[PDB]
């Protein structure tokens, strides 16, 4: 059967674990979030083909920009993530995430996934952010990174809320058949 | 309503439970795709080397980490009953301890690390070679991406890069103000290091392995006297100026400046000097004339068995940042003495460059 290698990248502590194993195990994690996502693969069918979707996280290598890459070779789709209650990782997926993945992927599809998304309408959050002089990423600034970045699709998750996960998956194997 | 005396007990099990499954993964690279394959004959041998690449080292040394890691999770009866996360001292000690113990030799990832780069051109051969993929999907039955050979061969560079973050995590259950915070913040800065200490030898792997290997092959008729530059075991590197360069060389740049590494087996000199793919305004192809010369410049590999190293006295010593290394000559085999003056960019360069020299000789000696 067809495999599709996903790689999930994006500054740390933006929910990329969290968010894999939220939905490779179909419910949040809860108070404790699992460091380590181990490979995973599993059958997967969309618009009727049926497909085995392989999917590995990346934490802990976000800093060692020569071990990072060793992932991206023989991907075929890049979940390029970022926290919507996080300007800075936003601001990464222009400045770093992005040009990093297209210089060793040329034709890759791109798939970027905004995240913490129950956290972007949370009283204590925005207060948190307007203490310093910031505000949440809003829709339409992500779908015009994705844009600029020239991605397949610009989703927004939440692996608490767990409602667009399943979403962010299946573009990202439509990205790819 | 979890109380940080369960969050934590989560993080040893995890920290447990995730190393003894790397280490089954570990061993199932080895028996399920390496050793059926050197009994194969799809691959050359430089092929299969590329694949396992001090695998096997890597497992022993693993195992044993694990071990440390068993034992001190059993400093006490059942991690389940404690209601503190103090109650935890012995085994977040030991935890700890098991780190600081092997964070130099976890610094052998970065061979494997440099290894990899060549593991994506050869995989890629199965999707020539019908019988070598033939062999690779019967020895992954369940058709599971995360069961290939790609999906074994990345989980070392994955692993090590995980442990400061399950560190991090023991690290925020523990009281600010206690000795075990300060000993897992002693642990969390040493793996940082490690980590780091890989991404610095990729870096130069990088820019120099092609050197480096073609200074392994190439070895002058000789028969490997070295064979093995991994960057296991580079010791130090440092850039210095080349002060007696060839004619052609010094006649051009008053001091060149070379790359210099010193590897457990041998002290390699380089000379970079990089210039080239820059400024887009600018026109080639053949009508340029200048530029496009040769490829290379400047390598030489003195192995420790011909190393010799003095550092050059000068009047206002202890502050004198020359010395000289030394590739004796050969009456058989015909070959000359080659002597480098070697200014390094500070006395505390030299310091380390030499302490850095007589530590490869020095032990050359106690094996010969």
């Amino acid at each position: 059967m067809q495999a599709i290698k996903c790689v999930v990248v994006g500054d740390g502590a933006v929910g990329k674990t969290c968010l894999l194993i939220s939905y490779t195990t179909n419910a949040f994690p809860g108070e404790y979030i699992p460091t380590v996502f181990d490979n995973y693969s599993a059958n997967v069918m969309v618009d009727g083909k049926p497909v085995n979707l392989g999917l590995w996280d990346t934490a802990g290598q976000e800093d060692y920009d020569r071990l990072r890459p060793l992932s991206y070779p023989q991907t075929d789709v890049f979940l390029i993530c970022f926290s919507l209650v996080s300007p800075a990782s936003f601001e990464n997926v222009r400045a770093k995430w992005y040009p990093e993945v297209r210089h060793h992927c040329p034709n890759t599809p791109i798939i970027l996934v905004g995240t913490k998304l129950d956290l972007r309408d949370d009283k204590d959050t925005i207060e948190k952010l307007k203490e310093k002089k910031l505000t949440p990423i809003t829709y339409p600034q992500g779908l015009a990174m994705a844009k600029e970045i020239g991605a397949v699709k610009y989703l927004e998750c939440s692996a608490l809320t767990q409602r667009g996960l399943k979403t962010v998956f299946d573009e990202a194997i439509r990205a790819v058949l | 309503q979890l109380s940080d005396a369960d969050k934590l007990r989560k993080v040893i099990c995890e920290l447990l439970e995730t190393e003894r499954t790397y280490v089954k993964d570990l061993n199932c690279l080895m028996e399920r795709y390496l050793k059926p394959l050197q009994k194969e004959t799809f691959l050359t041998q430089d092929e299969l080397d590329v694949l396992f690449g001090n695998l096997t080292e890597m497992v022993e040394f693993q195992v044993e980490f694990l071990k440390t890691l068993e034992d001190g999770v059993r400093l006490v009866p059942d991690l389940e009953k404690l209601e503190k996360v103090d109650q935890f001292k012995k085994v977040l000690f030991s935890l700890g301890g098991s780190f600081l113990y092997y964070a130099d030799r976890f610094k052998l990832y970065s061979a494997f690390c440099a290894s990899h780069t060549k593991v994506p051109k050869v995989l890629v051969k199965a999707k020539t070679d019908t019988a070598f993929k033939a062999f690779l999907d019967a020895q992954n039955p369940r058709q599971q991406h995360s069961s290939t050979l790609e999906s074994y061969l990345i989980k070392p560079i994955q692993r090590v890069l995980k442990y400061p973050l399950l560190l991090r995590e023991l690290f925020a259950l523990t009281d600010a103000e206690s000795e075990e915070h300060y000993h897992l913040d002693v642990a969390i800065k040493t793996m940082n290091k490690v980590a780091s200490h890989i991404n610095e030898m990729q870096k130069i792997h990088e820019e120099f392995g092609a050197v480096f290997d073609q200074l392994i092959a190439e070895q002058t008729g000789e028969k490997k006297e070295v064979a093995d530059l991994s960057m296991g075991d580079l010791l130090l590197h440092t850039s210095v100026i080349w002060l007696n360069p060839p004619a052609s060389l010094g006649k051009w740049k008053k001091e060149p400046e070379l790359a210099a590494f010193v590897f457990k087996t041998a002290v390699v000199l380089v000379y970079k000097d990089g210039s080239k793919q820059k400024k887009k305004l600018v026109g080639s192809h053949r009508l340029s004339i200048y530029e496009e010369w040769d490829p290379f410049r400047f390598r030489h590999m003195i192995p420790t068995e011909a190393l010799q190293v003095r550092a050059l006295p000068s009047a206002d010593a202890e502050a004198n940042a020359v010395c000289e290394i030394v590739h004796v000559k050969s009456e058989s085999e015909g070959r000359p003495e080659r002597v480098f003056h070697l200014c390094c960019s500070s006395p505390e360069s030299r310091k380390d460059f030499l302490k850095s020299v007589h530590s490869i000789l020095r032990d050359k000696h106690r094996r010969q």
